[PDB]
């Protein structure tokens, strides 16, 4: 895993010694080279995972997340170079360094075999994200959003540290392979109940769970575009990955202890979806859609069946790609019209036809159109939850309506109808925005051809 | 004779059947004159700053910003916890959660009881 | 935009009501705020609760699709009452009449279908007869087990 | 057996060809509706042949030509089942679509 | 359709129901009643892949009609004689079915007459 | 580019049902001032329209003649 | 489909349908003939004239513009404005 | 599903009785046809339903082409109260629309007769719901009613369109496509009904007042 | 090609064409045109490709795994032997999944081949499918997403305990 | 009750609007033209019977009763012209109505295909920017203090100038572009 | 160049997917399964050559 | 050439369209008459319907008691 950490940490001299006019070109070129290099993690075996040393390993669950992260960094570099065009050079280099540090922390978080190292860099991912949100956010409410995000995460995740140190003192090790071969059942006691709660609540907050999701429609809105990409495409999936890793040790208490939380998502993904029917804000609409999809992921993890696990992996990857693309489209509209409200700019298909095509395709992939991997993940979670209980299909099917009921709604008021008369600064679409949309979307449709590389470690 | 038309929430009264339209008092004339004056002022401002050949951009609307700030950022400071808000929050917040928890717990308890007694048909069920 | 243009708390004194009506570009006697039940409405006005289909379709609006004017205080549920969504336009017949007629028609059809299901219609013929013990082997019956031989006689 | 499957999948591939033709376009197409109408008429003939073969013999076939995804016990492949229903419904739909597209190229000329 | 009105508006003691039939033994009132005999063995009709609904007592003309349809391609309109034989045989089977229905109805009528006669006599 | 109209005096309501309704209105003490506007509707090629039975049996004569010669040919060609 | 219109064509149309009115003498009216001033018509007759205009040209004139057209040339100007004639 | 199909076809036919938009009338017509397909599925006649699909597609599409021809010839005027006297003005559209209406109603030895009537032949002599059979017969009468309503209001009578007349149907594409679907709606039902293999036992022994139920219902 | 013992198929029985009319069927003419215009160039191109492949030959092999002692002879909390036992168990699990897949493919092939007599002519395939599904369900079901050899051993031990107890009740 | 020219609707205007909508609905119920003529002349006689009424409250009561009559006698679906609101092809071509300022964003390569049109566009923009300050200075000196009381706009008063606020009503897109 | 639509859009796909079906699909087991041909009393089998025996004499109704 | 738009009068018709319309109507009526002449049974009935009242008790095997 040293072959990816070292070039990522050498990206900082690359971005700090470059000229004032070629930082973007050099950083995008070398991050695309690292994304190409990332494909050597597909050497997965049907029985054994890929173990590199005592410190790092990568099974078939971490590999799609690593490839997605190192593919996502150049996309952020291309997106965040227009609202920072007038910025000072030193602050531009500091922003690029924050992005590089965030990628380095993420790609060594996804590969740590030891759990306290995973916790340490899982919380080291807080600092660059928070700095980006509270520094390069636009309006006044970025400070409150940063406070909410940081304090929800830390107040949920300090008992996780306490529980992990207790595990290290009790079992004797925190290596994931040793814990895979030394796992003991957890009996029925109040101590084990709070053990389960301390292990679960950090990832509950970072998923987010309904009722603990109040930091999402702030931090996903006040942040800049690259902050929106990392907020919607990696960190939520990082919480899901941690949940998948740590649910191994919490058997068989989970078989009843997951009983409330499933309801807190099974109803929750209804309510937040209904919020998208009556949202006056485009970015808030995308954030609440992310809440609903990740609640579906929560249910899939908590019922702990194989089909649900592969559905959760495919759903996480597909939702990350789709949410990043939707945030890019909303940011392009916000750059053109200088307001975030959805009803201000209407009828943009008459002026911007190809961006309307990208909008249509992104909305179609949002509402789980087959044979996309969004539909594959949603379908597999549906099969597993039907095996769990029958009436759950109702809670699925109604959601299958409401999702489309906002997605096409998001397609209409932003693209269809009569255009706004007084808005006359609708410039034609740049090559950069179209290239960003294509680089977001074409990997998703190509992954629809060969989905078996994202179907989890038990495929 | 003819059936009288009554209003509803989803079917309002027609304008022509409204008695208040036929009231020709001078106070109604003053009210309509003031409303027309307000509308003419706003229209004149909008089409004065809208027909400008120099301006390129968005003619911003204070009413839209007012509506968005009222809909999103003004809900909490104007909220006071009383009996109505607390009863509505408890009725619509933890009601469906308890209902669905009881439904799913009952169904899965019955299913587990049937499964462990060898009663439920699970012949070809090998994918779960 | 300035801080005194945003909505504020619920007005109680008449001068605050006058300043609120001045802020929202409407007459003082036409400005009725929402009741102060602590639901977060604040000083936003309570509009007459009509859909955008009820507006004049021939008067030239600033937004012709939305049927709306620049600077007009928009409804709290304008995102609900657009022409793509729920309409409140008057109907030729009464609402309760429509509900009663539709419910009665549905109930009558359901009851009549139940009555017809209880009392079916058939033909005055005997049951259809198949050879070889009602096709015992062709119906998936195992050949090792011998069934009861049934037979059909001519009439 | 070899004529059957080849002609049926030729009908399918011939139908999906003009989508790639318009997606890989650079110029202004020299009456693309005529190209689509000709393609669909030719596909109607190409699907009329195995319908005639089924009428003569009574052949039903299943082509699981591309294995897609093995979800442990479950196996999902690109499988086409052509029986009475599919083989008698494809050419009727093709004939109707041929007439509809000719009416469309007259009716939607000003678009 | 007067049988439906007889059963529904009159009484159902005489009118036979179509759910289960017959409610009488075939040797009752029929000395030396012989059974219907197939022409088609089960093996040849199995290899002809007939529908299980079509695997009835008159499958011989069905097999003949299918052989005509397979052998006369592409001249698809000159196998009318074989299908005429087939649906004539099916008409005869329908006649047998309604004959059995009338036999059941008359036996139930005789039951009602006999039981009322025995109730009045004693 | 250039459009030419017929004479405006040629439209008369006589014979059409507009004459009947004008006479009925006169019998009721009224008048119809717009009969000449749509006097064109009942005059010309738009007059003498067929009924349902006439429209249903359109082309029945030639079809019956074709049926006659076809059945005669099928009679003769068999023997 | 949809043959083009012209100003003298639509003027000929409105005059041609105007001389078919039994309340109007065809030998007196011109293109600047007022209805209740130069022809002695009525407001209801003006309403019927506007409905004849709508049934002639196939599009409905709104009432707030129907209460303003008082001469045949005004109807010509309104139809020319609404149909964008003489490009 | 038999009850649902009968309810659907009766409801849609009764809605189509007093409609005034031509495309709305044809929409309710094809929904009533789909209800009849649901009905004949519900009485264990699936191959008859498939034959009815293949039969119905031809004349339903052809009726829509005729409707589009009348719409284009009258400058996008879809209301049925503003059209009339089009029997002689547009003769090919008139002929195709008349043949399509006759095939939809169930005229003998057209395409619909080879499927739709047979459905009623299984709807009477089978163990069915009585109410469903009664309402599907009433629905058949309603299909006849709205078909001749379309014929009378669209084609017969006197004109009601505006004074400028731009009636034209002389284009090779429209004439050729209407001709192809006219040949289809004339002969394809016969061809398919005589070409498909028997997948069931046909029911033909039935009384005379059950054999001619559909034709009498259509006539009345 | 494939092996016919793993994938069984009955020898086919094709009837001879004995026409009763004089109209020539277009199927024979179209078939002759198919081996004229299509089969000959395709076979020529395949012959050229096969000659080019016979010019340069090399081989590949099916990987063979020896038997390592399973979890029943592994000391507890001794990762060195339990790792090998778990790897062997997972390899076996994948192999059994593909075996059940093969039997399902056999059943579907039998149903499609038999057509309208499938519910009589495919009794053996259905019985084989039922047997392999019963054994798979008794071997691998209800383990969870975190399945291991220890959970399978515990399930088997519970099943044998239940079977022995039920035998003891009826003895 | 919502007009750009007048603040309110007079009694005669209400009567004329009622006559218009009643005649339209009667034409909807009476599809054949001669029957429509009979009942339209009957409605004209019924409106002419109470024409010379001088008591205003009696006229208002008759108007309210006639409104009740009309609402009882509506067509459930009346005839709408295809381009009027509620019609079959209302606002159908609004996807084709591209505003002209998009022509400012055209590339010079595609601007070279229409030289004379863009020269005329340049002279039109020059005329607009030459007359804009004259239009606004006319607007300030014409309206009274406290804002305009009506939405009506003044015309071009002097010679050589253009009416105020003319650009978005002259350069509006065609009905069928 | 008069009827190259019958060459590029018809014959080349027939060639390509006939190669694909003959040398890559049917080489794998159970990819293409066809319903076995119908067997009647009175015809001849090509594969082994047995004449199937004819059927029992009809007790004719007509 | 094309068809010029007439005003308040019957529009111009080609001979081809009316000829084809009359030909296809005659073809439909010929088809209906020919198929009713040849088949004549799918509309009126195929086989006689024996009413049950004329069947004797011997063939039904009804015991006399
Ligand atoms: C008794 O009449 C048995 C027939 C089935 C029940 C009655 C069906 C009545 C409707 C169908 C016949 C209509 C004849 C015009």
């Amino acid at each position: 895993m040293l072959k990816y950490i070292i070039p990522t940490m050498m990206l900082m001299p690359l971005t700090w010694l470059s000229k004032n006019s070629m930082i973007w070109i050099n950083t995008t070129l070398h991050s695309l080279l690292i994304s190409l290099t990332s494909l050597l993690l597909l050497n997965q075996f049907g029985d054994n995972s890929l173990n590199f040393s005592l410190t790092f390993f990568s099974d078939s669950l971490s590999t799609p997340l690593l490839i997605l992260t190192m593919w996502l960094l150049p996309l952020m570099l291309m997106a965040s170079q227009h609202h920072l065009s007038k910025e000072n050079l030193a602050r531009k280099k500091l922003f690029i360094s924050m992005l590089i540090l965030l990628q380095l922390f993420l790609i060594m978080t996804f590969t740590a075999t030891e759990l306290i190292f995973f916790y340490i860099m899982f919380e080291a991912t807080l600092v660059p994200t928070l700095i980006i949100i509270t520094r390069w956010g636009n309006q006044t409410e970025r400070l409150n959003a940063g406070l909410y995000f940081l304090f929800y995460t830390l107040a949920g995740s300090l008992p996780l540290l306490v529980a992990l140190i207790y595990i290290q003192n009790t079992m004797g090790s925190l290596n994931f392979l040793i814990l895979q071969y030394w796992v003991q059942p957890m009996p029925n006691s109040w101590s084990n109940t709070f053990m389960w709660l301390a292990c679960m609540m950090a990832f509950m907050v970072k998923m987010p769970l309904y009722g603990l999701h109040l930091w999402l429609p702030k931090a996903h809105v006040e942040a800049p575009i690259a902050g929106s990409m990392v907020l919607a495409a990696i960190l939520l999936k990082l919480g899901g990955y941690g949940m998948m890793r740590i649910t191994l040790l919490l058997n068989p208490i989970t078989d009843f202890m997951a009983y409330p939380f499933i309801m807190l998502s099974l109803w929750g993904m209804i309510m937040t979806s209904s919020i998208c029917l009556r949202q006056t804000d485009l970015k808030s609409l995308i954030a609440y859609s992310s809440v609903s999809h990740m609640a579906l992921v929560i249910v899939a993890i908590l019922i702990q069946t194989p089909w649900s696990y592969m559905g959760a992996t495919a759903l996480m990857i597909a939702h990350g790609l789709t949410s990043s693309m939707l945030f890019c489209l909303a940011n392009s509209n916000y750059e053109r019209v200088h307001s975030r409200t959805m009803i201000l700019a209407r009828g943009l298909q008459t002026l911007l036809p190809l961006m309307a095509a990208w909008w249509l395709l992104a909305s179609l992939t949002n509402l789980a159109l087959p044979p996309s991997i969004n539909l594959i993940g949603e379908l597999f979670v549906v099969m597993s939850t039907f095996s769990w209980s029958n009436i759950t299909i109702i809670l699925m099917g109604l959601n299958m309506v409401i999702t489309a009921l906002y997605s096409l709604y998001m397609l209409i008021t932003t693209q269809r109808g009569k255009h706004t008369h007084h808005i006359n600064n609708i410039l034609p679409s740049f090559t950069r925005e179209n290239a960003l949309m294509s680089l977001h979307m074409l990997p998703l449709l190509l992954l629809s051809l060969n989905p078996k590389i994202i179907l989890g470690p038990l495929y | 004779s003819f059936p009288k038309y009554e209003p509803s929430r989803l079917a309002s009264l027609p304008t022509t059947l409204d008695p208040a339209e036929y009231d020709i008092s001078s106070e109604t004339r003053k009210a309509q004159a003031e409303r027309l004056a307000i509308r003419s002022r706003l229209k004149r401002e909008y089409q004065l700053q809208y027909n400008d050949p120099s301006r390129r951009g968005v003619v911003e609307d204070p009413a839209l910003i007012r509506w968005t700030c009222a809909r999103s950022a003004n809900v909490y400071p104007n909220f006071r916890p009383n009996t109505k808000t607390s009863l509505l929050g408890a009725l619509f917040g933890i009601g469906p959660l308890i209902f669905w928890y009881y439904v799913f717990k009952t169904d899965r308890d019955r299913k587990e009881k049937l499964i462990q007694e060898g009663k439920l048909d699970r012949t070809f069920n090998i994918s779960y | 935009i300035t801080k005194d243009m945003l909505p504020g708390p619920y007005p109680k004194t008449p001068e605050e009501r006058a300043a609120a009506a001045k802020k929202y570009n409407m007459r003082v006697e036409d400005y009725e705020p929402y009741p102060d039940d602590g639901m977060g409405y604040g000083d936003y006005p309570k509009l007459p609760d009509r859909s955008q289909q009820e507006r004049d379709p021939w008067y030239d609006w600033d937004h012709p699709d939305l049927r709306l004017n620049w600077g007009e205080p928009m409804h709290w549920d304008l995102d609900m009452y657009i022409r793509n969504r729920v309409d409140t336009s008057p109907t030729p017949v009464n609402w309760n009449l429509m509900c009663k007629h539709l419910f009665g028609f549905v109930a009558f059809m359901l009851f009549m279908f139940w009555v017809g299901e209880t009392y079916p219609t058939y033909q005055p013929v005997g049951p259809k007869q198949y050879p070889y013990n009602n096709l015992y082997l062709e119906r998936g019956g195992d050949p090792n087990k011998e069934p009861e031989p049934v037979v059909h006689y001519e009439i | 057996m070899n004529l059957f499957s080849s002609l049926t999948l030729v009908t399918l591939i011939l139908l999906t060809m003009p989508i790639a033709a318009i997606n890989f376009n650079t110029h202004k197409f020299t009456n693309y509706p005529l190209y689509v109408k000709t393609t669909i008429s030719c596909a109607f003939i190409t699907s009329m042949i195995p319908t005639m073969m089924f009428i003569h013999t009574g052949q039903e076939m299943i082509i699981s030509n591309w294995h897609w995804l093995t979800i442990q016990t479950l196996k999902l492949s690109l499988s086409f089942k052509m029986d009475f229903f599919s083989m008698m419904f494809v050419p009727v739909a093709l004939f109707v679509t041929w007439s509809i597209m000719e009416f469309s190229m007259w009716y939607m000329h000003s678009d | 359709g007067a049988h439906l009105a007889r059963r529904y508006l009159g009484d159902a003691s005489v009118e036979p129901e179509p759910l289960r039939m017959p409610t009488f033994p075939p040797d009752y009132g029929f000395p030396e009643r012989k059974e219907r005999e197939m022409v088609a063995t089960q093996q040849e009709m199995n290899d002809a892949q007939l529908v299980l609904q079509q695997r009835d007592y008159c499958a011989h003309y069905l097999i003949r009609f299918l052989k005509c349809k397979r052998d006369s391609f592409p001249n698809f309109l000159a196998c009318k004689h074989e299908q005429h034989d087939w649906d004539y045989c099916e008409h005869l089977d329908y006649v047998k079915r309604m004959k059995e229905f009338e036999r059941e109805r008359r036996l139930l009528q005789r039951k009602k007459r006999r039981e009322q006669r025995e109730a009045d006599m004693a | 580019s250039k459009m030419e109209l017929p004479d405006y005096k040629q439209w008369k309501i006589e014979g059409t049902p507009l004459e009947t309704v004008q006479e009925k209105l006169a019998a009721r003490g009224l008048r119809d001032p717009w009969g000449r506007n749509e006097a064109w509707r009942y005059m010309g090629g738009f007059a003498n329209n067929v009924s349902f039975v006439g429209a249903l049996l359109k082309g029945f004569k030639w079809g019956f003649a074709a049926f006659v010669v076809a059945v005669g040919a099928e009679y003769y060609l068999e023997s | 489909d949809a043959p083009p219109l012209t100003l003298e064509g639509i003027k000929d149309r409105v005059l041609y349908v105007l001389k078919l009115y039994d309340k109007i003498d065809p030998e007196k009216l011109s293109v600047n003939s007022h209805f209740m001033k130069d022809l002695g018509l009525d407001s209801l007759d003006q309403v019927e004239i506007i409905m004849a205009m709508e049934d002639e040209f196939g599009f409905e004139i709104p009432d707030i513009d129907a209460e303003k057209l008082m001469c045949p040339q005004e109807i010509v100007d309104y139809i020319a404005d609404k149909k964008d004639v003489y490009e | 599903m038999l009850c649902l199909g009968a309810m659907t076809t009766l409801f849609t036919a009764m809605c189509a009785l007093t409609q005034n938009d031509i495309k709305k009338i044809i929409a309710f017509s094809t929904s009533s046809q789909l209800g009849l397909m649901m009905v004949t599925i519900g009485i264990n006649q699936p191959h008859l339903a498939f034959l009815h699909i293949c039969t119905h597609a031809f004349f339903k599409a052809m009726l829509f082409m005729c409707s589009g021809s009348i719409i284009h010839s009258l400058n996008d005027e879809q209301d049925i109260r503003k059209m009339g006297g089009l029997f002689k003005a547009m003769p090919f559209t008139t002929t195709a629309l008349i043949i399509g209406s006759l095939a939809l109603t169930g005229m003998p030895f057209l395409t619909g007769f080879y499927s739709k009537d047979l459905i009623i032949e299984s709807a009477n002599t089978s163990y069915t719901n009585a109410w469903a059979l009664l309402m599907t017969l009433v629905a058949t009468s309603f299909t006849a009613i709205y078909s001749t309503r379309i014929i009378f209001f669209a084609l017969l009578g006197q004109p009601r369109f505006p004074t400028l007349i731009n009636i034209n149907e002389n284009n090779p594409f429209l004439i050729n496509s209407i001709k192809r679907l006219l040949i289809g709606s004339l002969f394809a039902g016969f061809i398919i009904s005589n070409n498909i293999p028997p997948m069931t036992i046909p029911q033909m022994t039935m009384p005379h007042y059950l054999k001619m139920t559909a034709l009498t219902v259509t006539i009345l | 090609s494939w092996d016919k013992d793993v994938y069984p198929e009955p020898p086919r029985r094709t009837p001879a064409p004995s026409p009763q009319t004089s109209l020539p069927n277009p199927i024979t003419y179209l078939t002759k045109a198919f081996d004229l215009l299509v089969d000959r160039p395709v076979t020529l191109v395949r012959e050229f490709i096969e000659r080019q492949h016979a010019k340069n030959k090399y081989y590949y092999y099916h990987r063979e795994f020896r038997r390592v002692p399973d979890i029943t002879e592994c000391h507890e909390k001794d990762v060195l032997c339990m790792f090998e036992a778990e790897m062997q168990w997972k390899r076996d699990y994948k192999v059994d999944q593909e075996i059940v897949n093969i039997i399902q493919e056999r059943l579907k092939a039998c149903q499609q081949r038999e057509g309208e007599s499938h519910r009589q002519n495919c009794a053996k395939e259905l019985q084989q499918f039922t047997q392999v599904v019963k054994a798979y369900q008794d071997r691998y079901h209800d383990l969870g997403a975190h399945y291991s050899a220890r959970k399978c051993l515990a399930k088997q031990k519970q099943r044998m305990l239940a079977e022995r107890k039920a035998t003891k009740e009826a003895a | 009750a919502f007009l750009p020219s007048a603040a309110y609707l007079t009694h005669q205007q209400k009567v004329l609007q009622l006559y218009k909508r009643a005649l339209r609905h009667l034409e909807s119920r009476c599809v054949h033209r001669d029957k429509y003529r009979y009942f339209a002349c009957l409605l004209r006689a019924r409106f002419d019977e109470h024409k010379n009424e001088k008591d205003m409250v009696k006229a208002t009561q008759l108007l309210r009763e006639a409104e009740k009559e009309f609402w009882h006698g509506q067509h459930p679906q009346p005839y709408i012209f295809p381009e009027s609101p509620g019609g079959t092809s209302y606002e159908r071509y609004e996807c084709y109505k591209v505003p002209e300022w998009c022509l400012d964003d055209w590339h010079p390569s595609e601007k070279a295909m229409y030289p004379d049109y863009f020269a005329k566009r340049e002279q039109w923009k020059k005329l607009r920017r030459e007359s804009w300050e004259r239009e606004v200075k006319q607007l300030q000196e014409e309206t009274p203090v406290g804002g305009p009381r009506t939405e009506a706009l003044p015309p071009a008063r002097k010679q050589g100038d253009l009416p105020p606020l003319w650009w978005h009503i002259v350069t509006r897109p065609r009905e069928r572009p | 160049r008069h009827s190259i639509f019958a060459f590029t859009h018809v014959l080349i796909p027939v060639w390509i997917i006939h190669y694909y079906l003959k040398y890559h699909v049917t080489t794998k087991p159970y990819t293409i399964v066809e319903k076995k041909p119908r067997i009647f009393p009175g015809d001849t089998i090509l594969e082994t050559g047995e004449v199937i025996p004819p059927m029992k004499e009809f007790p004719d109704q007509h | 050439a094309h068809i010029e738009p007439r005003y308040r009068q019957f529009p111009q018709l080609t001979r081809s369209q009316v000829i084809q319309a009359e030909f296809f109507s005659a073809t439909m009526w010929f088809w209906i008459l020919w198929r009713f002449w040849h088949d004549s049974d799918a509309v009126l009935g195929h086989f006689p319907y024996p009413d049950p009242s004329q069947w004797t008790d011997e063939e039904l095997g009804i015991p006399p008691d």
